[PDB]
């Protein structure tokens, strides 16, 4: 027979999962600054262009992290 | 094709039922969303065009690999 | 290039801006009214549900199980 | 049905012949010789010019904004400018009101659900309108 | 086919019942079906989920 | 393979080749069908079906 | 130039600079369609297929066809 | 807020300088020297010409009606005329539909009192609209 | 005065006439609907009057004079 | 017996899981740019071709993340 | 007792789990291009050839994600 | 039937999951302060610039860490 159930607390669980993705982002960041330093040591003359490309790396990875965070916040308030 | 259908449905929805925001004070949000949708539209179409040809290439490559695994070549003397 | 003897273009832009601001006023008013009516309809449905529940409760008491 | 048409054509022909503008008559004669339409040609020329003058309009707008902001406009202020500004203000007010009416898509403000005038809405003769 | 199915199911469950309506009414019904199509997964869910307390006919209306 | 052919420089040149004339006609149809849907499906007098809760595809496919 | 993904082909030069400098240009021999020829706009003076038929007119024709397609049933509805 | 304005003005100035139309440049120079507006002058010239060409339009209408009625138009009928007539028919249909919608002041036909859709009107979320 | 190469003015008049005829169609439709609704409201009021009269008659019988 | 149950909040759970698919996407983008820097340090004259290939890699990885995000938003609205 | 229970929302959960597969696929693709850069800066004369192989790798690696995605659809539309 | 439940304890579970987002974050920092050392040995003359870039990367990762921490605390005291 039919039983429709609306469990309110579940929206917390999913929110937490949406935050786990942030790890794959944050680690992502370090990698870019893990290698940037090495590059600056290998070719110190390009300390500027490499910095800009890493910042672009941060932007693209960071953008993926806000897309996940939007799902995290939407389910926390709904 | 599932992805294309779903994105097209979303674009139709927002385009038809939220274009009036162009005349409203939140027009900038709609313009940002619309530009993002256009970018996503072009990107999806390019990706599908490339993927179809590449998948045909691999389909034929598998068969040719089967054939090549059992071919033996003699040397002319 | 002498100073402009007329300000037609500024006046045209101002006309557009005035009409746009009026449109925004009207849109805000209409949106507020729509939200009010949505809330009113929700309250009406809730009252109808409560009335139906009360009627069912009275019928249950009449059933007397 | 035919006499009236002939009379109207004759009247318009007389009026067309009456005007003493050299340019208008010259254009009419040229288009009649070529069999083309002068009015449509005028419309196309106008739209072409306006298409080519859009950025001129933008430049003029910025020049006028600088002229007003610099205070030079108010230095030579006269009564004629006051008349023009009053006209400008009147148009602004009327445009704002029309914009409000179009924005709410109603001449009158909408009725709130808690108002006692809701009965009027319920007792509409034609609910479609 | 989908449009005709919606018209038949929502207005009697038979073709004759639908034909009992006028062309204008059928136009309204078909355009509502179009609305549902355009909403799809993003429109409001009250177009097919009856809120509690709603006075409109339910699923057992014609049964 | 996208190798060559007539390529209009701007909108005004689409009328210099019959194929691009048909193309711009089709583009007009494509882009102009959206405003029509905005007007038609956001109309004041558009009313939801009273019997929309009698049946839905959701119950059918379920 | 480009129109979406359609790129205008460009002819590769074949003459060297020395030979090219000795060439005398005489546009009087050129066709009227191509005078003051511009690689960035070679069809500016090209004739219209139909006289008086603008690109905007065709675009508007398509828009009107779409409006008819969506609004005809609103004025002349038909029964199932 | 000021850098953007300067950039827009510079871009429009470049585009205005780019155009190689002798008449447009001459008019722009003359109006800049006199301090007047070229675009507004173009609009006034256009409206004056159209005011002076109204009876020319009437005469042309009667001439075209005679040309069509006499059968001379169909004698030289070509495919281009067919294309134009198809365009004309399409515009007529669209205008008729728009006229109907405006005449009844509703996109959809109004609901009759005996229709079963009256419930929809009664259950409007916002009776004001 | 050569024959006209274009029929712009006739086409413009035809455009106006087409729009006008559409307007007339819509106006006729709306007027008919309004008349129908006026008659419906009149019938509703008449039914309400008859119901009130019947209620008054029953109350009169209960009064039993 | 023939019991049947429908639960409302479960779509918050699955959605969150799909968001975790953006953890490896994020990371991955990271990695590309990391290597890019080193490459630009090893062969500094190739600052544009390497940038183009990095953009291509980001585009493909973003397509995968987008494939996942479609599910994440779709279950959240079902 | 003996109850034949049918829960409806579970198809969301499984669907989300399938999306987690992409977390690998995405990452894997990045790795390829990473090495590609390090391979183009180590022997640029082969760039074109290398690019081709990378594309082949991308097409093989992506294939796997699709499998997972298919399952999601199957459970999401059933 | 129409049924609705409110399981309070779930607000803990989500708070835990968000904490896992730090797992990558912390790891990311390590990667930075790993390569930094390898970068400082090769070019000890550039310790200052490399140290500044490492601090920048640490701050960028800490941003994501604080995002996850904010989510966790909100789901904990709610
Ligand atoms: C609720 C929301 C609903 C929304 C619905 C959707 C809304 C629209 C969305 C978009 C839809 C798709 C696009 C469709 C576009 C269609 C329009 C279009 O393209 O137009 C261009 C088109 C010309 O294009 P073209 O052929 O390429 O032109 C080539 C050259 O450029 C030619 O250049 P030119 O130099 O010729 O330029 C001038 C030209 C161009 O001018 C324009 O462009 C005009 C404006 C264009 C837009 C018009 C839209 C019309 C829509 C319906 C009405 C809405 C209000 C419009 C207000 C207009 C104000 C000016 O002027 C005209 O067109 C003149 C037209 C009027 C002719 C007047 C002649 C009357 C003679 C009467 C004699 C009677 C004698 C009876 C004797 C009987 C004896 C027994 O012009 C028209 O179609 C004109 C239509 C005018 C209709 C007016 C109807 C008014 C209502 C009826 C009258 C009621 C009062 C009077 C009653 C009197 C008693 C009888
Ligand atoms: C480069 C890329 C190209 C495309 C690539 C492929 C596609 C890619 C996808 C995207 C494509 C975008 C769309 C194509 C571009 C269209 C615009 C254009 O360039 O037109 C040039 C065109 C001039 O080109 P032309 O070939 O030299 O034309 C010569 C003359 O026009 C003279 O022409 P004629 O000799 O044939 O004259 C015919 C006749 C015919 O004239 C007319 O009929 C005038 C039109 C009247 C309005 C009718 C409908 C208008 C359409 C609106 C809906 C459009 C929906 C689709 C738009 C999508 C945009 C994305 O004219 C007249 O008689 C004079 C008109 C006097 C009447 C004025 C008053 C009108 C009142 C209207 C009343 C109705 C209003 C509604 C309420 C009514 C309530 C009762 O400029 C205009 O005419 C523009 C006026 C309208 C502007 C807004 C139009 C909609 C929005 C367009 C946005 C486009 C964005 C592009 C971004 C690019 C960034 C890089
Ligand atoms: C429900 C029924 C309700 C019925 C209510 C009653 C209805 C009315 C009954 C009668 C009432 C009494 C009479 C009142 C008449 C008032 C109108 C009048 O006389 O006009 C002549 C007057 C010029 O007369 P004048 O000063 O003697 O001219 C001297 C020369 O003849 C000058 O000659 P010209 O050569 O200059 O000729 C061209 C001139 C003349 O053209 C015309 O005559 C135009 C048509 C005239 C009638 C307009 C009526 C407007 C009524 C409201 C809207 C209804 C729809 C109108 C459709 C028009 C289509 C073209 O063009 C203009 O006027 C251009 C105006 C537009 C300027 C565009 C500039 C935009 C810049 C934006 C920059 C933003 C940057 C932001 C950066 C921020 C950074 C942080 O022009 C106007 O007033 C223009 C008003 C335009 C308002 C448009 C508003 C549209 C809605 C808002 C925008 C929403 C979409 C876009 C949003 C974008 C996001 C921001
Ligand atoms: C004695 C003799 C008497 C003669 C009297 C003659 C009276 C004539 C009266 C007017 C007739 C008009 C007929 C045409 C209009 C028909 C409208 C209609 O049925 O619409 C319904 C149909 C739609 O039917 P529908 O209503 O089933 O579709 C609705 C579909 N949904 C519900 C999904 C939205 O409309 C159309 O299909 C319109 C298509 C466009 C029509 C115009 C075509 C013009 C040509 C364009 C192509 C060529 C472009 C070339 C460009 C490039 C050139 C190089
Ligand atoms: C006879 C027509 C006269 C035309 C005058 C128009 C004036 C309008 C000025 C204000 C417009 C903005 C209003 C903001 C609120 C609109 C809300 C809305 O959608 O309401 C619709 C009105 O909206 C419409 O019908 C039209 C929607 C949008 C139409 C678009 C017109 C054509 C646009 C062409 C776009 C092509 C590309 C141009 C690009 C330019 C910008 C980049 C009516 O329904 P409601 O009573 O609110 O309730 C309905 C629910 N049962």
């Amino acid at each position: 027979s039919t039983v429709a159930i609306s469990v309110q607390g579940l929206h917390y669980v999913g929110t937490g999962l949406a935050a786990i993705a942030l790890a794959g982002v944050g680690l992502g960041i370090g990698t870019i600054f893990g290698n940037l330093l090495v590059a600056c040591a290998r070719q110190p003359n390009l300390t500027k262009m490499l910095f800009n490309y890493a910042i672009l790396g941060f932007a693209l990875t960071e953008a993926i992290g806000l897309f996940a965070l939007m799902l995290a916040f939407l389910m926390l308030f709904s | 094709h599932f992805l294309l259908l779903m994105f097209f449905d979303f674009f139709y929805f927002i385009f038809v039922f939220f274009f009036y925001g162009v005349f409203c004070y939140w027009f900038i949000l709609f313009i940002f969303v619309f530009c993002f949708c256009l970018l996503f539209y072009v990107f999806l179409y390019l990706l599908d065009l490339f993927a179809a040809i590449l998948q045909l290439f691999i389909f034929c490559n598998m068969i040719l690999q089967l054939i090549m695994d059992f071919l033996l070549f003699l040397l002319f003397v | 290039k002498a100073a402009p003897k007329t300000l037609h273009q500024v006046r045209n832009v101002a006309y557009f801006f005035a009409a746009w601001l009026g449109v925004q006023k009207g849109y805000i008013e209409k949106s507020a009214n729509d939200r009010l009516w949505v809330e009113h309809q929700r309250k009406v449905r809730q009252q109808n549900v409560e009335r139906q529940q009360a009627l069912d409760s009275i019928k249950l008491m009449q059933q007397g199980v | 049905l035919c006499n009236a048409a002939s009379k109207v054509q004759a009247r318009s022909a007389k009026k067309l012949a009456a005007l003493t503008d050299a340019g208008i008559q010259k254009t009419i004669s040229e288009h009649n010789a070529n069999g083309t339409d002068a009015a449509v040609s005028s419309t196309k020329r106008y739209l072409a010019e306006q298409r080519q003058l859009f950025h001129y309009r933008v430049v003029r707008f910025f020049d006028e904004c600088h002229y007003i902001i610099s205070g030079e406009y108010f230095a030579q202020y006269t009564k004629v400018n006051l008349i023009w500004d009053l006209r400008f203000l009147t148009k602004l007010v009327v445009l704002f009101l029309i914009g409000t009416v179009l924005g709410r898509q109603s001449i009158f403000p909408p009725i709130d659900p808690d108002s006692p005038l809701v009965e009027a809405l319920v007792t509409k003769v034609n609910p479609n309108y | 086919d989908h449009v005709e199915k919606a018209m038949i199911m929502r207005w009697g469950g038979t073709l004759e019942d639908v034909r009992k309506l006028s062309a204008k009414d059928q136009l309204r019904v078909r355009c509502f079906t179009d609305i549902e199509k355009l909403y799809s997964a993003y429109g409001p869910k009250d177009t097919y989920l009856q809120p509690p307390g709603d006075t409109l006919p339910g699923k057992d209306f014609y049964r | 393979m996208l190798l060559g052919g007539f390529v209009p420089r701007r909108f005004s040149q689409f009328n210099r080749d019959p194929c691009w004339m048909f193309f711009i006609f089709s583009v007009g149809f494509w882009l102009g069908e959206y405003p029509a849907m905005m007007i038609k499906y956001n109309a004041r007098d558009l009313v939801y079906d009273p019997h929309r809760y009698v049946w839905s595809h959701h119950d059918d496919h379920h | 130039y480009n129109m979406l993904v359609f790129r205008d082909p460009k002819r590769r030069p074949q003459l060297s600079e020395e030979e090219r400098a000795k060439v005398v240009v005489n546009q009087a021999e050129w066709p009227e369609e191509f005078k003051d020829f511009d690689p960035d706009d070679p069809y500016k003076n090209s004739p219209e297929i139909i006289k008086g038929m603008s690109s905007w007119n065709l675009f508007l024709w398509g828009v009107e066809c779409a409006f008819i397609y969506q609004f005809y049933e609103l004025v002349f509805p038909k029964s199932i």
